């Protein structure tokens, strides 16, 4: 039960040692229901072109490293025909298979917590200032310090939220240690207070992805070891079909 | 009430409970009985009082301000939030989506900066777009179809009953967001947070002396449900428009990995 | 021309000389929008605070009877700026009115919303989209009807409309005693 | 009940309800107590 | 509740939902199932708050006046009018035709400009034609047949309720037509409006120091029933026995037909 | 459907280009029931020689022509025995078969708003006095102005009675557009808060016609277009014989 | 009812009726939402 | 039977005056069958986000004007999200609902033939060489003389194909008579020799609009008559998702 294989709209993925895939509160992702609708308009439902596995680009992990943090539907836009929807669309929903890749040997090791946070509301640097919407959105990465200025609050004991960083295994997550497994695939329902929602000024969940036991080898041992993420939509629909937004 | 602990005796098998995989984002399910030798214990206890019904269920304090009789000083205005205060906020930041409705209570205590001869209140609800007043003297006191309060002193606290009204399936403590589609403008929660102004003020026209009350409104959640968990705040609550935190210790330190009290 | 019968009439001419042009455009929200916040479904709507459902905007084309036309009227949900083009504005949900005999045309709005209610108030969370008009084609009017005629335009509600939330109206402004 | 309206009631703190397992195992394959994780 | 939304598909056929005549003095029925394709959704949605009873079911003030104790400054008096007041004016001007009963609520705040015993007040209500006091020992305030109210200060404000106690089977918002069968006199809704006078005192026979309280009436319509619905008030309302106005601008202005934020 | 004729007291309306007859709040009219009535007399029930059509005084259109009313019962006092019936009794109903008709051309245009306004309470031009009731009552015109004086307050944004012109869409109406119909004829049921009112010091109803887009035509059609008013009572019934009032 | 008089008692805010087609479609002869008007 | 609505994905079409609609051939379109299909991945089929009406720039009709013709699939790309799902498949069908619609008084007289060619391979100016592509593919215009250059043929009497522009009535065709119908409406199921067929290097159909009866009119009539063609794709679905074309 250590090899598994996802197949969704033209692209399998491959893993051979992993945990089991872990489903976000015990809910799969599915169409929205006719009961708990608000839009009466015929959604469309591009189930083949949209709901496919994405790679995004991979990240460095190295003995310093502290972490680094995706926020989506939005780091999926311009990709594929899934961020054209979003442009031509109003409403959007998805159920995102995460599948977080990191490979090493048997004589690396090291521990990432890979946890899927909804509504990871960040904070600012300074605490009497709003930053800019490209802090937000190559992935930001987290800092061993304290950052000042017009940003993110990045430092990872208070995860960006301001919260310990080790009870965000509250959330939907996994780990990849390094001796066990090298991918973790979080599968993650359509979690908002509201049954359809923009896909670009909201950000339904981030990816966080923290070191919590550093990477470690020695000498000869292969220094570059990325990690890269797979997120692949599921079951998305999208509502209000109207012109082209430049973003 | 909580599950029993079944009896247990010497085990050597080729089956280990204890044998784990975190990494699986599991928790173990096991308990003292797959451990350990145990007695047949029968548990009493039950978890009525670790319910969101009983947890948040109690009315704390989510509003102080204060409001002078004989300007805009005459009377208050608050623009509803829960962030105002520290104590309920961390109670309320730690479910992302919630949906409750709450009954309000007032403790409004006049006091004397010549006798007063009795003090009589209202506090006014404006849903939000509504006329808001400038003065006392306004004419959007008059409460056609805005709701209103008016309490005497003397008298037991005002409580009444609020529904549910907020336009989304739940209220949301936390909004990971814009206010603008071009990703522009106010960020978090602020923008969710379309309820009302609360108006107080004296309806008594005058006073011969200064007379300076306060307000104190107590929400109740009650009906509650909430969903997905988020781990209680670390750090303080520097703003009330924004989760904007100074970083702190994760936790209280010692002085070594061994040394304990 | 607010304090006159001008405001009702929406001016629609035959000519070469701006066809590329919206004949108008205007918010969505029956609430703070002013061109229809004073309409009978804007006048019962500012005494609530929520609402729901598909407004239907249906119009009365007041021209001569040999003038004949085709407009485009469409609703853009929000998320973009204004359709500038009637390229862009045939993306969203529109209707080619064919102007002849029936000379009305009902476009309703179809309630595409995140929530299941809208803020009658202005708020960026629940705003309405667009409506504009377009030139389909043009008026065409033979040689001795007047060459300039007007559209005029109405607004109600559907069967599934509703309003949620009751507050006073900010229209009467009460200054003092009477 | 003395009130029409559902908001005008008491809270109903008697209900006892709980669903541990979508947060502690929220995994796709079962996992068995007693059988290895993996 | 209100009507679901029908699924619907792509349509060319000789039907023509979107084409009407509003000529015909005739509001389309149509849905957006008729004019483009419609997913089914089950719309859960009423059209409780919307009613009548809900509209108008609000207490709302009409009618403030001082009156003195330790002349006619005395007591007060309001000879009862819906128009004293502009908020729920504009909702009683939105119907020609209303039958309802209500009842009034009084705020009394008694106000010093050497100490208050305590104040009791009477609300004296004369029907039409009744014997009207002069003086605050009018003699008229024995209330043999008048209906009245007595109130201490410090307890809940009274509340009494009134029938529907007018001649014709509706209350009248409106009269296009004169007082005189020569058309002459009094022209508009004053002619109907024969309810009673309010007057209200302080039962105290004197006091010390002047002291100056003021009565807040809040009728709340009960029972309601609306007949030929009127478009609402657009210009202010200048005075109380006729509906004079200036004319004033129908709609706020933009700059141009295109323009729009 | 276009075509239609009323029959009414040996007195037909004949109309080719019509919309149907609007029947004001879906109540057509009738006698006063035997459990609705207040006046213990046997009242006067002239169906043919009072509920028949009587032809009002036609009004030229014009390009700048802001608007007319007219005020029954009383506009149709001398008219026929419907008047005669007035002068002698006390009390009175009917239900006013309105035929408002203005014929064009198809190189015509404009559009008018026939409604029926249940009391119409006007105002004065100057708002701290009363007016004479010669102005409520050739019918009065609007303006496209603001007036002053003695008088009723005319403009035409607020329609007289102080609201928005557009929004007297509420009342039973019709619209005489040009190229579609050149009639509108709206049936009005006895609208009172009170069984039978006497028919000389209220106006039951005001009959305005208000032209939103204005008339207009090249050189060489017919400039003199009238409007002509054509109201029927019917059921008209009477209580209370006395000595003719003069007026 | 605490009370005899019928206008000394609560508020019938529960019952919920409507007729629209006395406003919206108050016209003699019917029209058919598919038809043509004329 | 002269009035009509043609509702598609959001967008309906109102017309009055019109012809029935003519189906090509007597075969109204519908998605590939599993017997008839040929390529084994699943299609996507997005219904209401692609098909759906398309209004191209309009033209104007003079009197001298000698026709238009239009290249479609290619002529709908980068419009809507029908031109996105071409960039990023590789095969495509759908069923283009044609509605050319050319609005004119009763005093304008002129008759179009509104017909859609199946292979409308064309015919270079001179005849030894090859033209561009953009030759092609603002629609471009015959012209009632003969070009040379390195350009189509597009003379009005040998329609650019090379055969007499009267027997162009073979084809699934309208006529707009302005004096019966302001509008023609096609439908059009795929017509290939292939089951799905790649929508940028090849043109299904051309739209060729060419006045018979030229325009005519007296003087105050409207001299600007523009012709609008609106067409929406029916059952489109598509196949082979890839990296999009720049094109
Ligand atoms: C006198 C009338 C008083 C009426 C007061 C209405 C109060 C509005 C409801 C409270 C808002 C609750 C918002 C909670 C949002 C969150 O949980 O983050
Ligand atoms: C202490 C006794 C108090 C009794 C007060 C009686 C009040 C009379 C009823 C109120 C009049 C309502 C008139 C409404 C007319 C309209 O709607 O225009
Ligand atoms: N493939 C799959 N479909 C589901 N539908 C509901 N639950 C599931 C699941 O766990 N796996
Ligand atoms: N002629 C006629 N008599 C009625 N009696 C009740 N309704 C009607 C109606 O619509 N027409
Ligand atoms: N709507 C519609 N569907 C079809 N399916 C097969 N033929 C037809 C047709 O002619 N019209």
């Amino acid at each position: 039960d250590r090899v598994r294989s996802m197949t969704l709209g033209n692209s399998t993925i491959t893993t051979q040692e992993s945990a089991n895939v872990v489903v976000g509160y015990g809910e799969w992702p599915s169409y929205l229901s006719d009961r708990e609708a608000t839009a009466e308009d015929q959604p469309t439902q591009p189930d083949v072109a949209t709901c496919r596995f994405y790679t995004l680009e991979s990240v460095q992990w190295e003995k310093t490293s502290p972490g680094w943090w995706w926020k989506f539907p939005e780091a999926l836009k311009n990709m594929g025909l899934f961020g054209q929807n979003m442009h031509y669309h109003y409403l959007g929903r998805a159920g995102y298979t995460i599948h977080v890749q990191c490979n090493a040997s048997k004589f690396h090791q090291g521990c990432l917590l890979v946890v899927c946070v909804p509504e990871a509301e960040m904070g600012c640097a300074d605490t009497d200032t709003t930053f800019p919407a490209t802090e937000l959105t190559t992935p930001h990465v987290f800092t061993s310090d304290s950052i000042t200025g017009k940003k993110v609050q990045a430092a990872v004991c208070n995860a960006g939220m301001g919260v310990g960083v080790g009870n965000l295994t509250i959330f939907p997550h996994q780990w990849i240690n390094l001796r066990t497994n090298n991918s973790a695939t979080i599968v993650i329902p359509y979690i908002n207070s509201v049954p359809m929602d923009n896909m670009f000024r909201h950000y339904n969940f981030t990816l966080m992805i923290i070191p919590f036991a550093p990477l470690n080898f020695t000498d000869g041992a292969t220094a570059y070891v990325p990690i890269t993420v797979t997120i692949a939509p599921m079951y998305a629909e999208y509502n209000g079909l109207r012109l082209a937004s430049t973003q | 009430t909580v599950a029993n602990t079944q009896p247990s005796g010497p085990s050597n098998s080729t089956e280990i409970p204890a044998l784990t995989a975190v990494e699986t984002g599991h928790t173990s399910q096991v308990d003292p009985s797959d451990t350990i030798q145990t007695r047949h214990v029968v548990n009493f206890h039950s978890r009525s009082e670790s319910t969101i019904e009983n947890f948040m269920g109690r009315a704390a304090c989510v509003f102080m301000d204060q409001y002078k009789i004989n300007s805009t000083d005459r009377f208050a205005v608050w623009t509803i939030n829960i962030r105002e205060m520290a104590q309920l906020r961390r109670k309320c930041e730690m479910f992302t989506y919630m949906r409750f409705d709450i009954e309000m209570t007032m403790v409004i205590t006049s006091c004397q900066d010549q006798d007063m001869p009795v003090l009589t209140h209202q506090i006014m609800y404006v849903p939000p777009g509504g006329p808001i007043p400038a003065k006392v003297d306004g004419y959007e006191w008059q409460t056609s179809t805005n709701p209103s309060v008016f309490w005497t002193e003397g008298n037991a606290p005002p409580r009444i009953s609020i529904p549910f009204i907020s336009v989304g399936n739940a209220y949301s403590s936390f909004y990971d967001g814009w206010s603008h589609f071009t990703q522009d403008g106010t960020y978090g929660y602020t923008t969710l947070n379309a309820m009302g102004k609360l108006y107080i003020r004296h309806v008594n026209r005058s006073s011969p002396h200064q007379i300076t009350s306060t307000i104190r409104v107590y929400f109740k959640p009650k009906h509650i449900k909430a969903w997905v968990p988020r781990p209680p705040r670390l750090c303080p609550y520097i703003n009330k428009r924004d989760v904007n935190f100074v970083v702190t210790e994760i936790t209280d330190s010692r002085t070594s990995i061994t040394d304990t009290p | 021309k607010t304090k006159s019968m001008d405001a009702y009439q929406i001016p629609v001419g035959t000519g070469n000389t701006d066809k590329t042009k919206p004949i108008f455009s205007f918010q969505m929200d029956p609430g703070y929008s002013s061109v229809l916040k004073r309409t009978l479904l804007g006048e019962m709507l500012n005494y609530y605070a929520h609402w729901s459902g598909s407004v239907k905007l249906t119009f009365l084309f007041c021209g001569s009877a040999m003038a004949t036309g085709k407009l485009l009227i469409s609703y853009s949900p929000p998320g973009a700026s204004v359709p500038t083009s009637r390229k862009d504005a045939m993306l969203g949900t529109h209707i080619v009115w064919d102007i002849g005999l029936q000379s009305s045309c009902v476009l309703c709005v179809p309630w595409i919303s995140q929530s299941h209610y809208r803020m009658v108030q202005q708020d960026p969370y629940t705003s309405a989209g667009y409506i504009t008009c377009w030139y389909q084609t043009n008026i065409v009017v033979p040689p001795g009807a007047p060459t300039s005629c007007d559209v005029l335009c109405f607004a109600s509600a559907c069967n599934d409309f509703s309003v949620r939330l009751l507050r006073d109206t900010p229209f009467m402004a009460q200054p003092g005693k009477l | 009940n003395f009130y029409k309206d559902a908001a005008s009631s008491a809270s109903n703190r008697q209900d006892i309800q709980q669903d541990p397992g979508k947060f502690t195992d929220p995994v796709k394959d079962l996992m068995i107590k007693t059988l290895p994780a993996l």
